[PDB]
């Protein structure tokens, strides 16, 4: 397993950046992670060698931090606060309504592929209470209506 | 410049100073930041000693607003009595629920911080900075990425800033998930490369932090006053609000009240004028019931002619303020909180990773109403045992708020029974 000369670019420019190539393990995940839709299992061999580091330092950083996702390939993560604030405020509703348009629960994937839903803790934005994230987008549930809008611009 | 999508988190402040722009939802650039005065209160600082600035921020009585209420200036000067080099560290994690302020001064007023730091740094002697910023403020992220540039190009970083001698670069690091990482010693061992596992304590980040150097990790908030006192003075600075607790406060005001936001108020505020006089009263005028200080704390309607300060009957936390009325279910509301330090656990202390889990498990049940005997029994019992044993705050508060709940609404529990 080999990255794409793409890919391996920004990762190596994330390892110049800070003074120390470990220190850039968090950004390099998020890089393939974005690009890939998941982190592959077979990636983190050669991702354990330019950061100079053992896998299994490598294996237990993309364990211990949630955001990491190893299982499930999607395009669009649809990050949803089940905190206690959005909670109060209609993360139920947010979910019925995802099931509604997408047919799926939290945990999975639409057949296609291009959507997961994925239950986080609190995203710090509780006064625009119940929050999702759509990738890096995010916005407040209002209502179906106003959610089958948002998810419409993602193609 | 085009960002990430961000909700425009509602702001208003009595006192102009951490909000005077944030107040508006837009990103604020160099330029209008220049417009302002911005980076004036640098170019003071740089033609003062480190040593005068300490001295300055140490007068002023700031005290940090991350929680623990440490004075900025001591703890600058317990790293000054090590040997350099030394770090400066923002810590812009903010995951605990309830909590939404940083974001605002990071998205809006990212000048404002990146200032804070120079000063800051320059005053402790760092020659590297980092923004600590969690993975779920992506735009955040992109902003102080691109706010930085910007101050480099005007000479605001980089070596010899404005021919004081001083260097600094300002690296930005981002989070994955953990809200662990917003404690200090586990942020230092993220930010080298780690899992996020707290250090047992002593010793401190002062005397051995990033790379076991003098390392100074303050909380965005803390920073972002720091040009006001360098820019107004100590003896200025000082008189802002209580004396006790002087300075701007931030609070981020959630759940069933008119107005949600982030409200920039003296420290001498009331929580029943946070909810009524600021933030517009509750959601079809019901009766407040309870009162979560974010994950911290519970406090009832018997309770709301309280100081919003770190005083003996004070609210204290970090001000946040999550409404609860009359028809929320608060054993619902507390198996929330319970889910969340499942949720968070890093995992080292057995009482902690075992109590977290089992709290929010039981709970689960007692709100099915699957729950045995013994699973009640049970859930008390682990709720005040998560503590023992634990190197660091989440586990010595894991069960606080739940167990105020049961002591100061037992008559809905019962109801569960
Ligand atoms: C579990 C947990 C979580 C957090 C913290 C503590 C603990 C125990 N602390 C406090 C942090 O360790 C430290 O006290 C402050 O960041 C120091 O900065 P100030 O002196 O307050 O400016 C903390 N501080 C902060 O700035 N942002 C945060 O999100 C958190 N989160
Ligand atoms: S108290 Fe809990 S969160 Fe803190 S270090 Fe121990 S196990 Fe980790
Ligand atoms: S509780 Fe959902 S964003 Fe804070
Ligand atoms: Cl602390
Ligand atoms: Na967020
Ligand atoms: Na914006
Ligand atoms: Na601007
Ligand atoms: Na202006
Ligand atoms: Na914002
Ligand atoms: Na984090
Ligand atoms: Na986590």
């Amino acid at each position: 397993f080999e990255f794409p000369e793409e890919l391996k670019t920004k990762l190596q420019e994330h390892i110049n950046y800070f003074p120390k190539k470990r220190q850039a393990i968090l950004l390099c995940l998020h890089e393939i992670q974005n690009y890939y839709g998941y982190i592959p299992p077979e990636s983190l061999k050669p991702l354990a060698d330019m950061l100079e580091l053992p896998l299994n330092h490598v294996e237990g950083v993309v364990a211990f931090y949630d955001m990491f996702d190893r299982e499930d390939k999607a395009k669009y993560r649809i990050r949803v606060c089940v905190s206690i604030v959005c909670h109060l405020m209609g993360t139920n509703k947010l979910l019925k309504a995802l099931e509604n348009i997408l047919g799926i629960k939290p945990g999975e994937v639409t057949p296609d592929g291009k959507f997961k839903i994925v239950p986080v803790q609190c995203l710090g934005a509780c006064s625009e209470a119940p929050v999702f994230m759509v990738n890096d987008d995010e916005y407040k549930f209002e209502s179906e209506v106003q959610l089958n809008e948002i998810l419409s611009r993602y193609t | 410049r085009s960002y990430p999508a961000i909700p425009r988190i509602y702001a208003e402040t009595t006192l102009n100073m951490l909000l005077k722009r944030a107040k508006k939802p837009r990103v604020h650039s160099i330029d209008e930041y220049l417009k302002d005065g911005g980076y004036q209160a640098l170019e003071k600082a740089l033609n003062m000693s480190p040593e005068e600035i300490i001295d300055w921020v140490d007068k002023s009585t700031l005290r940090g607003r991350g929680g623990a209420g440490f004075p900025t200036g001591k703890k600058w000067k317990f790293a000054v009595q090590n040997p350099g080099p030394r770090y400066f560290i923002c810590n812009a994690d903010e995951s605990e629920p309830g909590t939404f302020k940083d974001r605002i001064i990071i998205e809006r007023d990212p000048h404002l911080l990146i200032e804070g730091i120079i000063i800051s740094s320059y005053a402790i002697g760092a020659n590297e900075a980092y923004i600590y910023i969690r993975g779920e403020y992506p735009a955040g992220y992109y902003i102080l990425r691109d706010a930085i540039e910007e101050a480099k190009k005007k000479g605001f970083l980089g070596k010899n800033i404005l021919g004081s001698g001083f260097d600094l670069e300002i690296y930005v690091a981002r989070g994955a998930g953990a809200y662990i990482c917003g404690e200090e010693t586990a942020l230092i061992e993220s930010l080298e490369g780690k899992r996020g596992h707290p250090r047992l304590k002593p010793p401190y980040p002062v005397q051995k932090g990033l790379w076991g150097k003098p390392t100074v990790v303050n909380n965005v908030k803390t920073i972002a006053n720091v040009p006001f006192i360098i820019s107004m003075g100590w003896e200025e600075y000082r008189y802002i609000g209580p004396s006790d607790y002087a300075g701007p406060k931030l609070f981020p005001v959630s759940g069933k009240v008119k107005k949600p936001g982030v409200y920039e108020l003296p420290m001498n505020t009331t929580l029943r004028e946070v909810i009524f006089k600021y933030a517009g009263g509750t959601l079809g005028n019901k009766k407040v019931k309870a009162v979560f200080s974010g994950a911290l704390d519970c406090f009832s309607s018997e309770e709301l002619d309280i100081p919003m300060d770190y005083s003996p009957l004070g609210f204290g936390g970090t001000g946040t303020v999550i409404v609860l009325t009359e028809e929320d279910d608060i054993v619902e509301a507390a198996l929330k909180i319970a889910e969340f330090y499942e949720h968070e656990t890093c995992g080292q202390c057995t009482p902690c990773r075992v109590g977290c889990y089992e709290q929010a498990n039981l709970l689960e049940k007692i709100y099915k109403g699957e729950a045995t005997e013994q699973d009640w029994e049970g859930f008390d019992f682990v709720n005040r045992n998560i503590q023992p044993t634990s190197i660091c705050g989440l586990g010595a508060v894991a069960g606080r708020l739940i167990r105020q709940t049961l002591e100061k609404f037992p008559e809905e529990w019962e109801k569960y029974r």
